[PDB]
């Protein structure tokens, strides 16, 4: 992730539509940042294909 | 496809009019699929807020986001108005494409579950 | 001979997970990372 | 290493202005879905059309009232304007109000609103309403030209106080199935097939809408050419 | 309310990787023109790929070259990542020589110069040359697209010759990504970054040109429509 930050890429549109869904499914805590619950769902080992 | 959501936001609370619903809805106070009750009956935010003429228009909508096949909805099938979700009509609709008979297909399916 | 991987050969995994390789798709239809890099194998979760 | 292509044919099957199959093989592999995405995309979001974005019926407060006088709720009335197929003639012509008044023990259909220059409207026997004895209808709906699907409350319109805002369908096609089936040319095994079908109101045809969708896409391929 | 022309921008570091920008697209259009581009940006970008090797005193694929630390299927192996650019649009093959001895590394620098012909990888490691260790190499690199295994086009210039799995594709990797922007008053538009690697042969710019040429000619398969006869 922080490569990607560094190479000045933001956050999905997708991704963020999937961190709904994750979000529903109880996988990530609402109300954090999109990083910090993408970091949540690749410490379950879980990506955004 | 043909699951429902359950959520827990509204956890049951009362309202006199819908629009006091939609508001809250609004607000963040009131998920839209958590089952609340306005006057008397039980019902959701969502089978207010959308309410679809038939399934093509609420496929459409899916279509461009503005709700998922698991919410539950409002469709008109069949002079019907119907309590349901997107997806148990794309069910309907899929087996009703496939045996080609629309009244029959409606008959073998169970829609409720 | 020479033999490459294709449809009909076996894999498997150290844990009693086996298979035949049913379909090889072309690198633009495999499920891809965001950053573009495409998964080799796609295994169903059915069978865990 | 060597390779020699035909180039594809074009197929049509239409059924009225309401229902088309497009057929297009053979392709290249892969090409099937390439092709079928974007115009699937683009065929239900960008297709201009028109839509019933505001109604507002005399002595109605909200949407979730009812109408003394009248069998159906203002909720079912809602619903049989979205379904209403309204034609622009004029390209110029951006919106239009449509009134209606009747009364007294009358099925009102969409022939009964007034007619309006260049505004054709493709289904005059959809039905509206039904009035009892003593029943009033008294209505105006505003229709808007535009592309896709808005609900009320994102356009969020209103000309008056008791107007009530309607989810606005403009889109002409109601839906896009398409179908890619493997198939050979020759000995070229991994060719594809692209079956196209399209779903209108009647408004556009199904090889309009299409026409037009390809037009869309290739528009947006020449934004690559100056930085 | 109708979206016009959107600004296109471009980044490039060396001949390997670019990044385009185009800013607003009506929503949704991120997806729509970004996914296929990378489909024909992964499938159908031609390029150049070896297609065969002869080895001196090398009757097959199986053999190993005495002074020679690698076996053959390990030199074809690393032969497979020459990337080797035509700056002649006309030339549609090269058969390039090497000739090497004695104790050395030979990377694919010791390829003997060829007019309009530029390796962009000299540093590739080929082989290890032993005292007393002697290498002659002809490879044929061809003109292509997409992947054609070895076994479908058995390319062979002589007897002895080794055909070799040609990978033609130019394009190393393709990613997409779609961000919210917005214009005046409009809200949830697309901002588009097409991110393309490729080895050097052809540049991310020209590989997004050529690409967009070719979605477009398809889009002209649409022109001429015909009758269904099933009825
Ligand atoms: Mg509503
Ligand atoms: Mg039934």
């Amino acid at each position: 992730f922080g490569k990607r930050k560094g190479e000045g890429f933001g956050v999905d549109k997708r991704e963020v539509e999937v961190l709904r869904r994750a979000e529903k499914l109880g996988l990530v805590t609402p109300g954090k940042t999109p990083e910090e619950q993408l970091k949540e769902l690749f410490l379950q080992g879980k990506v955004v294909l | 496809i043909t699951q429902v959501r359950k959520e827990k936001k509204g956890a049951g609370l009362e309202f006199a009019t819908p629009e006091e619903a939609l508001a809250a809805h609004e607000r963040g106070e009131v998920a839209l699929n958590a089952p609340i009750k306005v006057a008397g009956r039980e019902t959701s935010v969502g089978r207010l807020k959308y309410v679809f003429a038939n399934p093509d228009e609420a496929l459409l909508a899916v279509a461009h986001g503005i709700v998922d096949l698991q919410d539950v909805v409002t469709v008109r099938y069949m002079g019907k108005r119907l309590e349901t979700s997107p997806g148990r009509i794309l069910f309907a609709r899929i087996v009703a494409e496939a045996v080609e008979d629309e009244k029959v297909a409606w008959e073998l399916i169970q829609l409720d579950v | 001979q020479k033999r490459k991987l294709q449809v009909g050969d076996k894999l498997a995994n150290r844990h009693g997970n086996k298979g035949v390789v049913a379909k090889i798709l072309p690198v633009e239809d495999m499920p891809h990372l965001p950053d573009g890099t495409p998964v080799d194998v796609i295994l169903n979760p059915l069978g865990v | 290493l060597d390779s020699k292509l035909k180039a594809p044919v074009f197929t049509v099957r239409t059924q009225g202005r309401e229902y088309g199959e497009f057929v297009l093989e053979p392709l290249e592999r892969g090409f099937g879905v390439t092709l079928g995405n974007p115009l699937r995309r683009i065929l239900l979001s960008s297709i201009p059309g028109t839509a019933v974005t505001s109604v507002y019926i005399e002595d109605v407060l909200h949407e979730f009232s009812t109408i003394p006088g009248v069998k159906e709720d203002v909720v079912e009335i809602i619903l049989n304007l979205k379904e209403l197929v309204v034609r622009f003639l004029n390209p110029s012509l951006q919106t239009v109000t449509l009134l209606l008044k009747a009364e007294g023990p009358k099925e009102v259909k969409a022939r009964d609103f007034l007619p309006v220059a260049d505004v054709e409207i493709m289904n005059p026997d959809l039905h509206i309403a039904t009035l009892e004895e003593g029943g009033r209808l008294n209505m105006e709906v505003r229709v808007d030209r535009g592309v896709g699907y808005v609900p009320a409350e994102k356009h969020g319109i209103k000309d008056r106080i008791n107007a009530i805002p309607v989810d606005a369908v403009f889109s002409p096609v109601r839906r896009v199935a398409f179908q890619v089936e493997d198939t050979r040319l020759g000995q070229r095994t991994d060719l594809d097939k692209l079956t196209l079908r399209i779903w209108t109101d009647g408004s556009v045809t199904p090889l309009e809408a299409l026409n037009q969708a390809v037009e869309i896409l290739r528009e947006h391929l020449t934004y690559f050419s100056n930085p």
